RNA sequence: AAAACAGUGAAAUUGUGUGUGGACCCGAAUGGAUCGGGCCCGUCUUGAAACACGGACCAAGGAGUGCACAUACACU
């Protein structure tokens, strides 16, 4: 270690450590998409979501 | 005699264009203006010119900014100011004197705020219809010392130093001065 | 094939005749087959032709390098422009004071045929005339 | 500014309308550029190698003062594979370098306010001669810059919809496209990417209509909404100036959308049209103005001669003479 | 630049890739992370980092950031949170302005500069210094606490 | 406009290039005459500087 | 473990024929004997031609990379 920084501070040092990534985003997207639509039909004239109060 | 003719001359050669510097922009506006500014360099020996000229060729960070305000009090009772940059609003001010300002950019804020006291801004290829023996001009810098990252620069632990500890801050984490006068 | 470029006419051959013939080959590409001709300069801690003894061979550097006003010129007093359409030509139809033709390897016979056609009646030197083309 | 004529099915016109303001914006080929290539990496799958490859045998050095290199080699025997040289990178079946990882960083972030102006001054240049030419667009036949084609297209049928094109003159741009198709050179002919086709026309609609699905199959003509145009269709390869066909709705959406000089868009919130730090190209030639002339000073155009100091040319500048004094 | 060739690069052919012939590059000649800072590095730590080695000040063993996080404005920058449209209307008109800080999410008044107009005004916020008081009232303004 | 303008610069430098090449001849036609009777001033005084010290 | 097309068919290495030399390189030449200069590379080292170590020969493979966190510079 040389010259002037901040003090480091990064963990990594722990092997069983999992990474998660996100290349399923825009298909989950999609999927909560077609969701909601066919929701909607099952109970046509209604609503899909309640009423709510104000705090 | 001889002595006084050779220091003449280096205060001169300091002053004057350098003609081996160019802007690393690849905008074809900026490079424009400054083709303009290096053929009139090469036809004559005015100060102002020159500075212009040599400012044109710094990087962005030695190209820092001004507010409205810091024009004004640097101005010097001048009619004209020339600046090589941005201006910018300052939200301390409301009322200033009737002014025209020739620049390179100006924020939306403050044209506004400019025009509403009366007062004009034009870009710096129009200088030579603004003023025609340019002697009702100042010309105004910066100072790229004023950043905020400034305040680390040196050492903490020399004695007399006013410097900053580069260091991690909470509630109660942080390093202190502490070699420092008060 | 015997032709020159007629604004050297009368000089072309002291220019000719004073090109260097020098080669800078590698290092020891004498002494083993795996070590190929092409230039690399040497890096070693010991190496004579490094240090510039007398009896190792030269090294390359600007020094050697020609005239800007006689560099690139072909022995017959042009410079080369490279050429695959009959449109290619047409650029050429400014410069033909100081410049040929080379049409590349690949374009076919049939196709050579029309670019010849071409280049007799703007008047450009193709100096690959004969080519494929002579059977 | 200018008026610009609406053409009908038959190729008569007859109304006209006004030019929308964003096309009065300057051009900048280093922004285009950037927006460009970042925006071009955001369409990426990811690849890497198995997580583990190359490291699958028993294998252990054998140490030294065996005359051998003390590489880590494979435990076996019956097979010729028993003494082989096992897991490093310089070993026949073993691990590559820094194995190739799905954490690497696929997408690049350009700011919003960028993207919108970098759209801006492409839909500027498709209005430019200049820069429809230099594409490779073909425009000889074409009567004027932009096109606006009517609404009341009633088409429903390829063969009709080829005809209006044609009355437009782009017969040769169509063909020059029709021509081009090629098998690609290299290994991306084995993988999905085989055929190569030039650009063409891009058709830009806004309302919902039967010509967008007459037009479709002819070779090279694209198709996109106004209100979603990216600039992957409009600079291709990151240069810019792609030839349009408007519809007449599209058309004046365009005022809308970028709204007029020095306002702010009500369609795109917190944008505005803006000003370069100087208004053109040309500024060069202000060096020539009376004001300048005044100002400057008279040039010397005398020159003094290089040094030279050979014997005989330098006795023609300096003729001495001897004397006889001793003083 | 927006982009550039790497150093990298340049470094094929040259044997030592600019670690040295003599020195060379080996795996962790000075140790692993900040240590050694007491001993063999104590000459980067009393120069750069003095303070570092220590315990210092007052314990709670849970705090809460909502019940403690402020903002702070100054005198001469009230005018400034109106928009520019409004400020040209009170500037002339016979009205007075009410401004209330919590709207902008600024609790607390600070004293610094001088006010933008020289004409009444209200403030509302949760705390005022002494100085800002003074220089409110020197105009013929009020100042009101509210929570 | 400019291009108009552009050409009057072009005009009007070579009449001023031609005008100060011919004033600058005649300095160094006057100059050669000047030099010439000078020469012939200075070899006799230093011959009259010589006959000072021998007397 | 090895082993694709009954394609193309490099180098190391071998036989036959024709030429030029007696380890070879650089500079300069003859009809023709040759003249002058040159110790074996890479590497640690105050110091290598070394009685310091690695290298029989050819092809193909073969070593400053990715992510996180602060940072100075250039560009928007």
């Amino acid at each position: 270690m040389r010259g002037n920084q901040m003090l480091p501070n990064n963990h990594f040092n722990k092997g069983s450590m999992k990474f998660k990534n996100w290349f399923n985003q825009p298909m989950r997207a999609l999927k909560r998409k077609e969701v909601r639509e066919q929701k909607s039909k099952i109970c046509y004239p209604n609503p899909l979501k309640k009423l709510r109060p104000v705090v | 005699m001889l002595k006084q003719k050779m220091f003449e001359h280096y205060k001169k050669k300091a002053i004057l264009f350098d003609e081996s510097r160019v802007p690393r922009t690849k905008n074809v506006f900026y490079q424009s203006l400054f083709s303009l500014y290096k053929k009139v360099c090469e036809n004559t020996e005015n100060e102002i010119v020159h500075k212009i000229t040599k400012r044109l060729t710094m990087s962005r960070t030695e190209r820092h900014p001004l507010k409205l305000s810091n024009i004004i009090e640097q101005a010097n009772g001048k009619e004209i100011v020339v600046f090589v940059g941005k201006v910018l609003d300052d939200d301390k001010i409301l009322e200033i004197p009737k002014i025209t300002i020739v620049a390179l950019k100006i924020s939306k804020q403050a044209k506004e705020k400019l025009t509403l006291n009366g007062g004009e801004f034009y870009t710096l290829d129009k200088l030579f219809y603004i003023s025609k023996d340019l002697k009702d001009v100042a010309l105004v810098k910066g100072d790229k010392n004023n950043r905020k990252c400034t305040r680390y620069f040196g050492a903490s632990g020399d004695k007399g130093s006013e410097t900053y500890p580069r260091t991690r801050k909470g509630a109660r984490r942080g390093e202190r001065r502490i070699k420092n006068k008060k | 094939m015997d032709i020159v470029n007629p604004s050297l006419s009368k000089v072309i051959d002291i220019i000719n005749k004073g090109k260097s013939k020098k080669q800078f080959k590698r290092f020891q590409s004498w002494r083993v087959k795996r070590v190929s001709e092409s230039w690399r300069k040497p890096r070693g801690i010991d190496n004579r032709m490094r240090r510039k003894f007398g009896g190792a061979p030269d090294m390359p550097g600007i020094g050697y390098k020609k005239p800007n006003a006689i560099r690139f010129l072909l022995p017959n007093g042009y410079r080369k422009i490279m050429v695959a359409c009959v449109k290619d030509l047409e650029a050429l139809i400014s410069l033909n004071s100081f410049y040929c033709a080379e049409i590349r390897h690949a374009v076919g016979s049939k196709k050579r045929i029309e670019i010849l056609e071409r280049a007799e009646e703007l008047g450009i030197l193709v100096i690959n005339k004969e080519g494929k083309l002579v059977k | 500014s200018r008026q610009v004529n609406i053409i009908e099915q038959d190729g008569t016109s007859s109304r006209t309308t006004s030019v929308p303001a964003v096309f009065n914006l300057n051009v900048r080929q280093d922004l285009i550029s950037f927006t460009h290539k970042n925006v071009a990496m955001n369409s990426r799958q990811p690849y890497a190698v198995k997580p583990g490859a190359g490291m699958r045998h028993s294998a252990k050095s054998w140490g030294t003062g065996r005359a051998m290199a003390r590489v880590p080699r494979v435990r076996a025997g019956g097979t010729r594979r028993a003494g082989q040289g096992a897991n490093a990178n310089f070993c026949r079946g073993g691990r590559m370098f820094a194995p190739t990882n799905v954490n690497r960083r696929w997408n690049r972030k350009t700011l919003l306010s960028i993207r919108r102006y970098a759209s801006a001054m492409a839909v500027a240049a498709t209005s430019i001669p200049a820069y429809v030419e230099g594409r490779g667009h073909r425009i000889e036949q074409i009567e004027n810059i932009p096109l606006v084609l009517s609404n009341k297209i009633d088409t429903e049928k390829t063969k009709e919809g080829i005809k209006i094109l044609y009355n437009l003159g782009l017969k040769e741009e169509l063909d020059k496209v029709e021509e081009s198709k090629n098998i690609r050179a290299g290994k991306g002919k084995w993988r999905n990417r085989r055929y190569v086709l030039k650009k063409g026309p891009l058709f830009v609609y806004t309302s919902e209509t039967s010509f967008t699905k007459a037009i479709r199959n002819i070779p090279g003509v694209d198709t996109e909404r106004v209100e979603n145009l990216s600039i992957l269709d409009l600079a291709p390869g990151g240069q810019a100036g792609r030839l349009i066909i408007w519809m007449e709705d599209a058309f004046e959406k365009l005022t809308e959308i970028y709204g007029e000089m020095n306002e702010e868009s009500k369609f795109k919130k917190g944008y505005t049209m803006g000003m370069d730090v100087a208004e053109n190209i040309d500024v060069e030639n202000i060096f020539y103005s009376d004001e300048v002339q005044e100002f400057i000073d008279i040039p010397n155009f005398i020159k003094k001669d290089k040094m030279v100091m050979e014997k005989n040319k330098l006795a023609e500048i300096q003729q001495y003479v001897e004397i006889e004094e001793r003083i | 630049m927006f982009n550039k060739k790497s150093k990298s690069r340049k470094l094929r052919g040259h044997v030592s890739h600019g670690y040295g012939r003599v020195g060379k590059h080996r795996k962790h000649p000075a140790g692993r992370g900040k240590s050694g800072g007491l001993k063999h590095l104590r000459s980067l730590f009393q120069r750069y980092h003095p303070d570092h080695f220590r315990k210092l000040g007052i314990v709670m063993f849970h705090r809460n950031k909502n019940a403690d996080f402020t903002r702070t404005v100054n005198v001469s920058n009230l005018w400034g949170l109106m928009k520019l449209e409004e400020q040209m209307k009170f500037k002339s008109s016979a009205e007075v302005p009410v401004v209330d800080c919590r709207n902008y999410g600024y609790l607390k008044v600070l004293g610094g500069g001088d006010l933008s107009v020289k004409k009444p005004i209200v403030v509302i916020a949760r705390q005022f210094t002494k100085d800002a008081e003074e220089k409110i009232n020197a105009v013929g303004g009020k100042c009101v606490v509210a929570a | 406009d400019l291009i108009a303008k552009k050409e009057q610069y072009n005009l009007r430098m070579e009449e001023l290039q031609k005008k100060q090449q011919e004033q600058h001849l005649k300095r160094v036609e006057e100059n050669k005459k000047y030099a010439e009777k000078r020469t012939v001033e200075l070899l006799e005084t230093y011959k009259k500087i010589a006959l000072e010290q021998q007397l």
